[PDB]
């Protein structure tokens, strides 16, 4: 019935500061650690399974999603906003490119179609803004691999490599030492799991972490074959095997 | 205390009281006095006029909604004149679409049931404004009272307005006389300027003071003014 | 969807929003209309706090509302746009119905009506400008000048100023404007439109910018070099003292 | 930091909305109405305070009909039980043209539910100032509920509201005892009587109306049917000859 | 400096303190529930409290049946649970009709959680102060529990308990799934699932139970159904043989 | 296809005298060759001293006296009780049969 | 209902200022500078990046310089996000237009248009300003190269050289004192970047520190060309001018 | 903050209560009924020498037969007139006749409280009431010459006379004294200027008062200056006089 | 229908427009000028069905002159006549459309040059050296193909339209009722007084 919230919610104050995207920035920081690596031949995006109780199913509940066959997604900060917000990241790379281009819309562009949702959610009348940082990692025939983070405000910057959540600032730093332009995609998933232990209190495994990439075309994954031209999804989540391979010699 | 719970409608007390419709009570308290009586036969409203100053004309307080119902008002008039047009037009409907006279009943459940609306919901006030509805329909006399709450009661005679509560104890204690005042309408009259002078602490009451108004068995609503009401004086 | 009353009445019965749409105009560029017998003249004052403007490109406070009439205004300079607009479209739309040149009295009547309903609609603040209209009616030699305020009211004037230190140049206009005998040339009325203007404004070429309307759609702008002129001559007449 | 009672929709911190426990205390503050539930059928029963000799008598109805087979009274603020009543008996009329059948008990008492609920939903209403206990015959039995501010509701045997609930509830909770394989239509009606005239102690120094109606299977048909002279004086002169 | 804990928007700390109050009005009615999965079925129990002889118990329920196939327990006020659950109903009739076929629990699930986390954005509304509990054998998931709360927040479960006492219930799960190894109720019959699920409800509450005391919903193939107080009765007798 | 007219016949006349005037009518009601009435009024005193009749298609007929007689009685409440001049009376009708300008009353009207 | 809740974004000051629009102003106070500088034969603009680090992509980064036309570019100080959602339709305006008169539109028009939007934010609507200051550098066969700003309150001004977002009153005076109206673009070059390492809160001005961009006309083409410098570009004007 | 139609505990309307205390601040009108026409005067109140005063319009034609003098926010009078004439030529439109002065008055007071943010019942889009009272005389085949004063409030009031505006107390108090059944037009004319010379800060002259009147014959006319001048010329003799 | 013809020679551009309105029967006017001034330099001649015809000039011609005073700036001759043709487009695809063939003569005062735009109803625009509407043109465009130069001065394009109003004089079936022309070029639009007799 009657919505009578047409105002703002979000405003500026004395000083300047938007109150509630500051907010919403300050719980990204409560957020369970998320980071992203761009390497030559790829690019990789992880972070931790944090199980509400040891009677959920974690396989149920993935942090890292795939938004179009070549870019994917992972996040910091609160879950339903995120669960919610990949829902339409996945709808309008449809509505907004494919219905009108006939392919996916390559990775800035998607990206700056999540940062409008998000800066209308700063600015339309009776809503709070999102609580959510993301990690957006895609490739496209011609910019190749690419890595992007959205803040609440609808900002989007480009990184070779960052982290978003808790440990962020300590594994921004382990980043800056590791990174180099010359990192093949194997190695960039050995740093990726470094990183993140330094994160992680409890128990590093396969089904503690979750852990995919932006890599080459998978052509045992389309689903079929005909069409020399369409080759395979670049995306693609690691499994809790494939992850345990990488720990017993990390 | 008051401060919180009286800045709009929609709000309850801790007592359970809405604030916003008491305070539209009031205005009906500090309105001219009116009266209203009915034997078998027929139904009489007397109102109180009030003027501004002695170069000023007194207010109408009686309102004809159709040849068998009217009403008089207590309060704010805009109110009143939005209240008898609504009233005017269920009226109006129940004749052309049904051939039928609107029960005085049915027509007191309507103007509840409009009361009621501007009570529960946001932005919108309460009405400010006390009626005696007056009518005779298939079942004889009626008279009924409303309340900007929602509130309305059939009775055989009341008052509302300021002074009103020396109006209703007379018409209590005659209670057993005017009601058998039947094919008689001048003495019906003359109970009900008898029952409004009891309320009388100011003025004395004058031929461009008061009203009167009249519904009944062979007797469509009319109202008298002026050199009309001359003789009940 | 938004309809919140943001003008409302106060216990003393002002609207408190339209007394600061006010005080936005009491922040404006100072702004001076004078009327002779065949001419009406619009001075304005430009702001010296920055001094790198390229005044090519830069709006101009003096608006041709149609080829007839003009517009300068004091107060907030994006809510003045909103104004202008309205009244040129108003203009070309009273040409195609009426088949005729708006009055100079319409156009304010219109203008005015405008601000004063932005002071009684939900949702909306009231206008932060005032406004002088000026101009000469179709087929019509008689000079005209009118003021509007942000309540919506409207009244015309032999002399009037608005904006900053606008007490100090009607104090002036009031002593030195006579009714009986108007400024009989383009040129003795154009002078005292600048003399008015140096009392609030120091020295400055730059700083004062006029236009002259005429009978029969001729309006045309001063350059610099003509006004500074004038300032030339005026204070020349003081060190005769 | 509080103010939580100022607004409806709002939690407060233990968990609450203030604002219909408000809407409680207008219930509370009301006229007792009760309802007993027998082996065929429903019957409802009510106070009416009689301020002045004025009122004209068994004229200002309190109880109304949903439909042809449902009843409804109400305890608070009765424009709002008239409001609650409209809406019932436009989602009855709305039922009965899609489904052919006339609404079943439980149905029409989720409307209800759904729709009194939806009032604390929303900072820009007011919630319901009233509880209602109402019911009828359908096509399997007898059925009787009550329905509180907040949207809350169940199956009764016996409901009461209003200013006497508390006697009233302690004398059902003794005929439920007393008449453990279900009581008469015609009994429950006499019974009714005795139990407004005993929850009227709590508002004694006022004269009062009697107004009872039921609907049952075998005695009205399994329509709404209200009670009228020497049946409603066999009611009155029982509940006087249990008083002294 | 005060509105942020009134309506959904966020506090200084990152707070939501509106859908914080709403998990506590979760708890009001002091009701424990449970869901358990067997081998090819899925058992809710929950507490059943009629406090008051004048109400007619068998309308005393906070288990809802939303399709053939799904059901509903809810722990929170029964208007909102109501509420909660004519949604839900509305929203499985209406998958089936749009898609061609029965939605699955966790498809419902995220459905009712993405709504819940809607009025946490949106001022206007209020949040459902309710957990919802749904139970099926999904044909392709197979036996399956999803909870959503007033966060908006849905996971699957091996098996689940919410309520004020949800914590001696959770535990006691937890070790039994240590011992057993395997994620489920090893039994082939659903009859000795519901008797699984009633005995750890005692042991974890210290508590007996009459047939009056529990509520009961199944689901198995094809089917979800509520038992009756005799159903009930009759699996109690063999417990009580058990011991 | 669905006609919206019909035609029922009958016949009205209306004559004015010095201090007079009289509207006349047949009270004969038809459909094509079947007569549906013998005694059917078609003039009606309006109040107000105006009498009126409209003739042609029965329904538009008694529509448009219906909705006459209404803005009469809306006048009375309208204006202080003031007598509807009949003058008056015939510009009033002339805005109720335009308003119908594009599904007109198939009507011949007298007042 | 709602009213308790509402900020009053669009309401005047009892001083008779724009509560919000002063409070945006704060906002982009605290932005990277931007700079504009109009030549005689081209335009110059010049930005300073915020809070960068080693490991973020310059190469794919475009977060202050945005091109609206193939006449018109912009820098951006203040909320990115909130610049984005005008940048576009800027953008849409331009080509509507193009459509409409088969001509480039003219560098005013479209800042008209946009200050037109920010000012209904301000009047109507009750929703916050966009926290964004824009300098447009344009190009039309009208006034030839064109330099503006607009503010959030939807004024806009016409300027030969401008500073927009952190330390403009310390940049506008360093570029009042330097700036003669017969400047070659290479000159304009060099007082754009002297004027941010003067203004810096940074140590020095770095490469991966800067955005910077021409509008000059074709050295051999007769025709209006825009430059987005690159990194590597940047790198070297920035050692030629005397800063390293 | 609080609702903008709501009572407050004495039983009236903020909004309008307030809006009553900025007609006090108006300029003063005055009317005066007299069997032989409606007499309507304004102090014209002009804030500088430098304004011409004829402009001031607080005298309105709103038909031939009806008149209006303004009080208060006369800005916010011109949608009121606007919605008057239009009624006024619309009832002629429908009905081949004058409209009545009360029916008009009657029309005019319906938008007086059709104020609020998205209610209940209709629909009222506007902000806050009015703040200006009006003046409306005139004259019907009905009930002859007639004067109202509308008030923001939706009431009016039917005058033998009547005062609004700053002086309006004054005013009244002399305008109570002075009125009988059989005064002359003239004699009426005499009088508004007499009590709008005694209540008016500045002297009193053919420019910052206004004069008009409506009468069966003439319809409702507006005094130019120079006849104006010459009752005041007269008005000065008489009182000279005794 | 009515005569429409234009001509564009070496510095001006030239429009002649015909004079009668008949409706019916009845020659109603012998003096119609079917043309608007646009702009100083850029003028109008329309021609089609009763009423859309001079609603359609007028709108345009509010248009331009509403351009011409917030830009302080007057829209080319090319500028113009794509508003034009985008707004009969518009009106094609709409419930009622606007049945106006038009003919645009302007003189770019920024390229020194005279321009004619021929558009139709449908919003079909094409730039000529001459132009007509309606059957006007069956005879006028052969005849000006055959003595038609682009060099001509202003004086032999008037010669040149005397040539075709004689020809549509002579075997068109309907009395049109003379020409009205006027001439567009650096100086702005000025009447041809005498061309009736010229």
């Amino acid at each position: 019935m009657t919505d009578r919230y047409s105002f703002s919610l979000t405003t500026f104050s004395p000083s300047g500061k938007l109150g509630q995207i500051d907010y919403a920035l300050t719980a990204v920081k409560q957020g369970v650690t998320s980071l992203g690596i761009k390497a030559t031949n790829g690019v990789v995006i992880a972070t931790e399974k944090k199980s509400s109780s040891p009677l959920a199913m974690s396989e149920t509940l993935s942090k890292v999603s795939l938004l179009t066959p070549d870019i994917g997604a992972v996040y910091s900060g609160m879950g339903p906003d995120y669960r919610v917000l990949v829902d339409k990241s996945r709808k309008v790379a449809h509505t907004s490119y494919k219905r009108i281009y006939g392919e996916y819309p390559p990775t800035k562009l998607l990206v700056s179609e999540v940062a409008k949702i998000m800066q209308e959610a700063t600015q339309s009348g009776g809503v709070r803004p999102f609580g959510v940082s993301l990690l957006i990692a895609g490739h496209d025939e011609f910019n190749g691999f690419s890595l992007y983070q959205v803040d609440p405000s609808g900002s989007y910057f480009p990184w070779k490599a960052t982290a978003i959540g808790k440990g962020s600032v300590a594994a921004k730093t382990f980043l800056e030492k590791r990174w180099n332009d010359e990192l093949e995609l194997e190695d960039a998933i050995h740093i990726a799991l470094l990183t993140l232990k330094e994160s992680v209190e409890g128990e590093f495994n396969g089904d503690t972490i979750e852990l995919a990439i932006i890599g080459d075309e998978n052509p045992d994954l389309l689903g079929y074959t005909g069409i020399p031209t369409d080759k395979g999804p670049r995306f693609r989540k690691l499994t809790s095997q494939e992850i345990n391979d990488r720990l017993e010699a990390l | 205390f008051r401060n919180n719970y009286d800045g709009d409608t929609v709000t309850f007390s801790p007592t359970g009281r809405l604030f916003q419709v008491e305070y539209a009570l009031e205005a009906i308290k500090q309105g001219s006095v009116t009266v209203g009586l009915r034997s078998n036969t027929h139904a009489v409203l007397v109102a109180l006029k009030r003027n501004a100053d002695e170069l000023s004309s007194y207010q109408k307080k009686i309102i004809k909604c159709d040849e068998h119902m009217g009403l008089s008002l207590a309060g704010l008039a805009p109110d009143a004149r939005v209240l008898s047009n609504y009233l005017r037009q269920q009226c109006n409907y129940s004749s052309l679409v049904f051939n039928r006279k609107l029960a005085v009943e049915r027509a007191g459940h309507l103007l509840c049931d409009k009361a009621q609306k501007n009570t529960q919901s946001y932005g919108g006030r309460p009405y400010g404004v006390g009626l005696l509805i007056i009518g005779y329909d298939k079942s004889g006399a009626h008279l009924l009272e409303f309340q900007p709450s929602g509130n309305v009661t059939e009775l055989y005679g009341t008052a509302i307005g300021a002074r009103s509560q020396g109006a209703k104890t007379y018409l209590e204690r005659t209670l057993d006389t005017f009601i058998k005042i039947d094919g008689n309408p001048d003495e019906l009259i003359k109970a009900g300027v008898e029952a409004i002078s009891q309320s009388l602490r100011d003025e004395s009451l004058t031929v461009d003071n008061l009203s009167i108004a009249i519904v009944g068995k062979d007797t469509p609503f009319t109202i008298y003014d002026g050199e009309a009401v001359a003789k009940y004086i | 969807g938004y309809d919140r009353a943001l003008s409302i009445f106060s216990p003393d019965g002002h609207i408190f929003q339209v007394e600061y749409a006010l005080e936005a105009v009491k922040r404006g560029t100072c702004a001076v209309g004078v009327k002779g017998k065949n001419c009406v003249v619009l001075g304005c004052e430009r702001r010296s706090t920055l001094k790198l403007q390229d005044t090519r490109i830069t709006p101009s406070k003096v608006s041709k509302i149609d080829s007839h009439v003009v517009l300068s205004f004091s107060g907030l300079n994006a809510d003045s746009r909103i104004l202008i607009e309205k009244a040129r479209v108003e203009a070309q739309s009273h040409r195609l119905t009426l088949e005729d040149p708006v009055t100079v009295e319409y156009l304010t009547r219109y203008v005015a009506g405008v601000q004063q309903r932005y002071t009684q609609s939900g949702g909306v603040r009231p206008f932060g400008v005032s406004t002088l209209i000026a101009g000469f009616d179709p087929r019509d030699d008689e000079p005209k000048l009118y003021q509007t305020e942000p309540s919506g009211i409207y009244s015309s004037w032999s002399a009037q100023t608005i904006g900053r230190n606008s007490k100090t140049v009607r104090e002036f206009l009031e002593k030195n404007y006579d009714r009986k005998e108007p400024p009989a040339t383009v040129e003795e009325c154009v002078k005292l439109t600048v003399r008015s203007l140096l009392e609030v404004v120091q020295t400055g070429a730059k700083n004062i910018e006029i236009t002259v309307v005429k009978p029969d759609s001729d309006i045309v702008a001063l350059s610099s070099e003509e006004i500074n002129q004038y300032v030339t001559q005026i204070e020349q007449e003081k060190q005769e003292q | 930091g509080t103010g939580y009672d100022l607004s409806n929709s709002v939690f407060s911190p233990d968990g609450r909305n203030f604002q219909v426990e408000y809407a409680v205390k207008a219930v509370e503050n009301g006229t007792t109405s009760i309802g007993i539930k027998c082996n065929d059928g429903v019957v409802f029963a009510v106070e009416k305070l009689i301020t002045s000799k004025l009122l004209v008598p068994q004229k200002n109805v309190k109880i109304q009909v949903v439909d042809r087979h449902i009843g409804c009274v109400y305890s608070g603020l009765i424009p709002d039980g008239r409001h609650l009543v409209n809406r019932g008996r436009e989602e009855a009329a709305s039922f009965k043209k899609l489904y052919k059948t006339p609404i079943p008990i439980p149905a029409f008492a989720d409307r209800l539910g759904q729709y009194v609920q939806a009032h604390t939903l929303y900072n820009s209403v007011r919630p319901f100032g009233v509880s209602t206990i109402f019911g009828g015959v359908d096509k399997n039995g007898a059925h009787l509920y009550m329905l509180e501010p907040s949207g809350s509701y169940w199956g009764y045997k016996g409901a009461a509201t209003g200013k006497g609930r508390q006697s009233a509830k302690a004398e059902l909770e003794k005929l439920v005892d007393h008449h453990p394989e279900g009581l008469s239509a015609r009994e429950a009606v006499k019974q009714a009587a005795k139990i407004i005239y005993l929850a009227h102690e709590d508002n004694k120094e006022k004269d009062f109306e009697l107004e009872i109606s039921w609907c049952s299977l075998s005695e009205t048909n399994g329509l709404h049917k209200f009670v009228k002279g020497d049946l409603l004086q066999e009611a009155i002169d029982f509940a006087q000859k249990e008083i002294n | 400096a005060g509105y942020d804990r009134h309506i959904t928007i966020f506090s200084p700390e990152g707070r939501l303190y509106q859908v914080e109050y709403a998990f506590k009005a979760t708890n009001q009615t002091n009701i424990n529930s449970l869901a358990v999965r067997g081998k090819d079925c899925t058992v809710v129990i929950s507490q059943k409290k009629v406090p008051d002889k004048l109400l007619d118990p068998t309308t005393v329920s906070y288990i809802f049946c939303i399709s053939r196939t799904i059901g509903m327990v809810v722990n929170g006020p029964i208007p909102d649970a109501r509420n909660a659950a004519l949604r839900a109903k509305a929203e499985a009739a209406e998958f089936r009709y749009k898609y061609g076929y029965d939605m699955p629990c966790d498809v419902l699930a995220k459905r009712m959680a993405n709504l819940s986390q809607i009025y946490t954005q949106r001022a206007y509304m209020r949040p459902l102060g309710v957990i919802l509990t749904f139970v099926s054998v999904d044909e392709e998931l197979g036996p399956s529990i999803y909870k959503t709360d007033p966060a908006g927040y849905y996971v699957g479960y091996k098996a689940t308990a919410t309520g004020p006492k949800q914590q001696e219930i959770t535990t006691n799960l937890e070790n039994h799934f240590k011992k057993s190894k395997i994620d489920h109720i090893n039994e082939e019959s659903w009859e000795k699932v519901v008797e699984f699920a009633i005995t750890h409800m005692i042991d974890a509450l210290g508590t007996e139970f009459s047939k009056n005391d529990l509520e009961v919903g199944v689901a198995t193939k094809d089917k979800f159904f509520t038992l009756s107080a005799e159903n009930i009765e009759e699996r109690l007798v063999a417990i009580a043989e058990q011991d | 296809q669905f006609n919206p007219y019909g035609d029922n016949g009958g016949t009205i006349l209306g004559i004015a005298g010095e201090d007079f005037a009289v509207l006349a009518g047949d009270t004969r009601n038809i459909t094509d060759y079947s007569i549906n009435s013998r005694y059917e009024p078609k003039v009606f005193d309006c109040g107000d001293n105006i009498v009126m009749s409209a003739n042609g298609f029965a329904a538009d007929g008694d529509a448009l006296v219906k909705r006459f007689k209404n803005s009469v009685k809306w006048y009375h409440f309208d204006h202080n009780d003031k007598k509807l001049s009949i003058n008056s009376a015939a510009r009033n009708i002339q805005h109720l049969l335009y308003g119908k300008r594009f599904f007109p009353y198939y009507v011949h009207t007298i007042i | 209902g709602s009213r308790r809740y509402d900020s009053r974004t669009t309401i005047f000051s009892p001083e008779g200022r724009l509560y919000q629009v002063e409070y945006a102003l704060e906002s982009i106070s605290h932005a990277g500078t931007a700079i504009g500088i109009m030549a005689s034969d081209g335009i110059v603009l010049a930005a300073e990046r915020k809070v960068t680090s080693t490991l973020l992509e310059q190469d794919t980064s475009t977060e202050k310089l945005y091109k609206l036309n193939d006449k018109i570019a912009v820098a951006v100080a203040g909320l990115t996000a909130d610049a984005e959602i005008l940048i576009n339709t800027a953008r849409i305006h331009a080509q509507n237009y193009l459509k409409t008169y088969n001509e480039d539109i003219p560098v005013e028009i479209l800042v008209r248009r946009l200050s037109d939007i920010k000012q209904g934010y301000t009047q109507h609507g009750g929703l916050r300003p966009f926290g964004v200051s824009f300098i447009y550098a344009g190009y039309d066969d009208r006034y030839g190269y064109q330099l503006y700003t607009s503010n959030p309150s939807g004024n806009y001004t016409g300027w030969k050289a401008i500073s927009v977002g952190a330390n403009t009153s310390a940049a506008q005076t360093l570029l009042q004192m330097d700036y003669k109206d017969d400047m070659k673009v290479d000159d304009a070059i060099e007082l754009a970047l002297k004027t941010l390492s003067k203004t810096t809160d940074s140590s020095a001005l770095t490469y991966d520190r800067l955005e910077f961009a021409t509008i000059r006309k074709g050295a051999n083409d007769g025709e209006v060309y825009q430059k987005i410098f690159k990194p590597q570009e940047i790198k070297d004007i920035l050692v030629k001018t005397g800063i390293t | 903050d609080r609702g903008v139609s709501t009572f407050s505990p004495e039983g009236r309307l903020f909004q309008v209560e307030y809006s009553l205390e900025a007609i006090k601040l108006g300029s003063t009108a005055i009317g005066i009924a007299t069997k032989e026409g409606v007499v309507l005067g304004v102090e014209k109140r002009a804030t500088s020498p430098l304004l011409e005063s004829d402009s001031i319009e607080k005298i309105v034609e709103i038909d031939r037969h009806i008149g209006c003098a303004m009080s208060g926010l006369t800005a916010d009078a011109r949608s009121m007139i606007e919605h008057a004439r239009t009624a006024a030529v619309t009832h002629n439109l429908y009905y081949d006749e004058d409209i009545n002065v009360e029916s008009l008055t009657q029309s005019v007071c319906d938008l007086a409280l059709r104020f609020g943010e998205g209610a209940s019942g209709e629909e009222r889009l506007m902000s806050r009431p009015f703040g200006v009272a009006l003046l409306i005389a005139g004259h019907d085949a009905d009930d002859g010459y007639q004067l109202f004063h509308a008030e923001p409030s939706g009431t009016f009031y039917r005058y033998n006379a009547k005062a609004i505006g700053s002086g309006s107390e004054g005013a009244q108090a002399e305008l109570l004294n002075e009125w009988h059944s059989s005064l002359t037009l003239k004699e009426a004319e005499l009088l508004v200027l007499k009590i709008l010379k005694q209540v008016m800060e500045e002297k009193l002259d053919e420019n910052n008062a206004q004069l008009s009147c409506i009468t069966k014959q003439d319809g409702f006319k507006i005094y130019d200056n120079e006849k104006t001048a010459e009752l005041i010329k007269e008005l000065k003799e008489k009182e000279a006089a005794e | 229908m009515d005569i429409i013809l234009g001509i564009r020679v070496q510095d001006s551009v030239i429009l002649a427009s015909s004079k009668a309105v008949t409706r019916g029967i009845s020659v109603l006017k012998d003096s119609d000028d079917k043309t608007r001034q646009l702009s100083p330099h850029t003028l109008m001649s329309f021609a089609g069905e009763a009423g859309d015809t001079v609603q359609f000039a007028e709108y345009i011609q509010a248009n331009i002159q509403l351009y011409s005073i917030r830009e302080d700036y007057e829209l080319s001759p090319q500028a113009v006549s794509s508003f034009v043709r985008q707004e009969l487009a518009k009106s094609i695809r709409s419930r009622r459309p606007y049945q106006v063939n038009v003919l645009i003569g302007g003189y770019d005062k920024k390229k020194n040059k005279p321009e004619l735009y021929q558009i139709d109803y449908l919003g079909t625009k094409v730039e000529l050296p001459y132009g007509a509407h309606g059957y006007s043109g069956f005879y006028t465009f052969s005849l000006l193909d055959h003595h038609y130069r682009p060099d001509m001065t202003t004086e032999e394009g008037l010669d040149l339209l005397k040539l075709c109003v004689q020809e549509l004089e002579k075997r068109m079936p309907m009395d049109f009722k003379g020409v009205i022309v006027k001439i567009v070029d650096k100086d702005g639009i000025r009447q041809v007084d005498d061309f009736q007799a010229q």
